[PDB]
């Protein structure tokens, strides 16, 4: 039946694994397959240790555990899984206070957790820690330091303090500007980065249509690629047409955008543009 | 006759393999020759997975500590799909087994249907989506973080998301286009519109151009699977700047957004939306 063949084929497989026994011609007998298997592991919490656990924990979402006394912040305990996730060497962050190693703005949060609440009480927070020797919140400053967003999760265990993981979870954090428009092609929202891309400050663009900043032979082409882009629904078309900076300079500019559809009513938000210097 | 003696020398090879087995006495005790002989090559084959990969894996209360810490299970899988690890906790939110799971494939544990997009996430280097994973407690939405290594994904599951809010996390009720229907008046702690002034738009007119993209393809998974979890996303302030938010969000047709709060206001000078003049 379908149970006996499918236990040869375990078996036959564990000879693979086994290496006394897969180094041979033949494949022996079910029962040497066993013996040897047996002898095999004889010579090597569940599956994993502690360490191979550490270090499972720090690929998967770069995670480290750390414990903290709940009224003064003391780091009482952390992982050396500290120093790849956060670049900070293990010495400086045991005995320094979580409150120190936290966002200045952080705090409040990092102590409204941590105060009192039962044991084995659970707490879970977000909340920034510095680097020192990659953020990831917005666009990195200009010589500032850098703070990553840290999840900890963890419970509440006398000699009272609390055993968390911090990890990393960076698949949140995110020359050209982005720019939103009502269907008539006036600009309703303008990033910061157009300051340095057309040297123009977002309200100085605000309130205005897009036509206006361009060049007179390229107006048309692109009064029509608007019109066009509501047209297409949510796919999206790109133009060239000649912008005008604050500096008076004609710059050629691709911007390619498309009709923003709410996925559950599917009326139209806004339209999105990127729009970037060639 | 001879048959009897030679299957009682098997048997009790398969009692010394299962007493060798990485799990407490009491669990490896009451297990089968077939999957004493699966937990036998999973777990040689994990010894190989963790060998490979930097660096290879490896107070000694640790492991408990990191598994009873996370909010979620920890999981490998190998190029094919089957588990090679996973934490006796998946117990707790799933209520499979670890001794069952251990050796299966992952997609006999999925929803069907999200075996397509699970197919993609594997390659059939971070990972980051939502699944429908078999619980017996009849799905639930799993939001599964990790790597994938080019050959094996390493990752955390987490439950999402009783109702236990804190103060730096605001909660909405929203409709499923996510318009905002009601909101705590401690909205105020962290943002300058109260209750009053957001009521009646929809999140859509709030959330940074940058953002849209990103925010509408959780929409999407919101929509599609009943939950989700947006990245760190940037919420316009009635002067100018933002915040910063990560939001769960579950459907009851209406749409539950808790926003934990992530930041205080940045850059609040220079407005970048209409709503943000005079």
């Amino acid at each position: 039946r379908r149970r006996r063949n499918k236990m040869t084929a375990y078996i036959t497989e564990l000879s693979d694994m086994v290496p006394t026994c897969s180094a041979l011609a033949r494949k022996p007998d079910k029962l040497t397959i066993l013996r040897m298997a047996v002898s095999h592991m004889k010579s090597l919490p569940s599956f994993l240790t502690d360490q191979e656990l550490k270090h499972l924990i720090l690929e998967a979402a770069d995670g480290f555990l750390f414990i903290v006394s709940c009224e003064t912040g003391r780091v009482v305990y952390v992982s050396d899984s500290v120093t790849p996730v956060l670049n900070q060497p293990q010495s400086e962050w045991f005995g320094s206070t979580l409150y120190d190693q936290v966002h200045p703005d952080d705090v409040d949060k990092l102590r409204e957790q941590l105060s009192t609440m039962c044991m084995g009480s659970r707490r879970s927070f977000i909340c920034r820690m510095r680097c020192g020797t990659r953020n990831g919140l917005g666009s990195v400053k200009e010589g500032e330091p850098h703070f990553v967003v840290v999840h900890c999760t963890g419970y509440i265990k006398a000699w009272f303090c609390l055993v968390a993981i911090g990890r990393l979870q960076v698949t949140s954090s995110p020359t050209e500007f982005i720019s939103r428009h009502n269907i008539e092609g006036i600009f309703t929202f303008v990033d910061h980065r157009c300051v340095a891309t057309v040297g123009y400050q977002p309200q100085e663009l605000l309130g205005k249509n897009i036509v206006e900043f361009c060049h007179p032979e390229d107006q048309q082409l692109l009064r029509d690629s608007f019109q066009q882009v509501v047209k297409l629904k949510g796919q999206v078309l790109s133009v060239m047409f000649r912008f005008r900076s604050k500096t008076r300079e004609w710059l050629w500019m691709r911007t390619s955008s498309f009709t923003f559809q709410n996925p559950y009513s599917d009326e139209i938000e806004y339209i999105i543009c990127t729009n970037t210097n060639v | 006759n001879a048959a009897r003696w030679r299957r009682g020398k098997e048997n009790l090879e398969f009692f010394e393999l299962a007493k060798l087995l990485p799990l407490p006495g009491a669990i490896s005790s009451q297990l089968d020759k077939a999957s004493i002989v699966r937990l036998s090559v999973t777990y040689l084959r994990l010894r190989r997975f963790a060998a490979l990969g930097a660096p290879p894996w490896g107070e000694q209360h640790l492991g408990g500590h990191i598994l009873q810490s996370l909010d979620g299970f920890v999981f490998a899988l190998n190029q094919e799909g089957k588990f090679l690890y996973i934490s006796e906790t998946v117990s707790i939110y799933l209520g499979l087994s670890q001794v069952e799971l251990t050796g299966s494939s992952v997609f006999d544990y999925i929803h069907p249907g999200d075996h397509s997009e699970v197919l993609e996430q594997l390659g059939l280097q971070e990972r980051s989506f939502f699944v429908r994973m078999k619980s017996t407690l009849g799905y639930k939405v799993i939001h599964v973080t990790g790597r994938l290594r080019a050959l094996g994904l390493v990752a955390l599951g987490h439950t999402l998301p009783e109702l236990p809010l804190h103060g730096h996390m605001i909660v909405f009720r929203l409709s499923l286009g996510l318009t905002i229907l009601a909101c705590e008046s401690r909205v105020s702690d962290h943002m300058d519109m109260g209750p009053s002034e957001l009521v009646g738009r929809s999140c859509y007119q709030f959330v940074h151009g940058q953002d849209a993209t990103r925010i509408r393809q959780s929409h999407l998974d919101l929509l599609d699977k009943g939950q989700v979890v947006t990245g760190y996303y940037r919420w316009l302030q009635r002067a100018g700047g933002f915040v910063w938010l990560q939001s769960v969000a579950t459907v009851a047709h209406h749409v539950l957004w808790v926003s934990h709060v992530l930041s205080n206001a940045e850059g609040s000078q220079t407005p970048l939306d209409a709503f943000q003049l005079p």
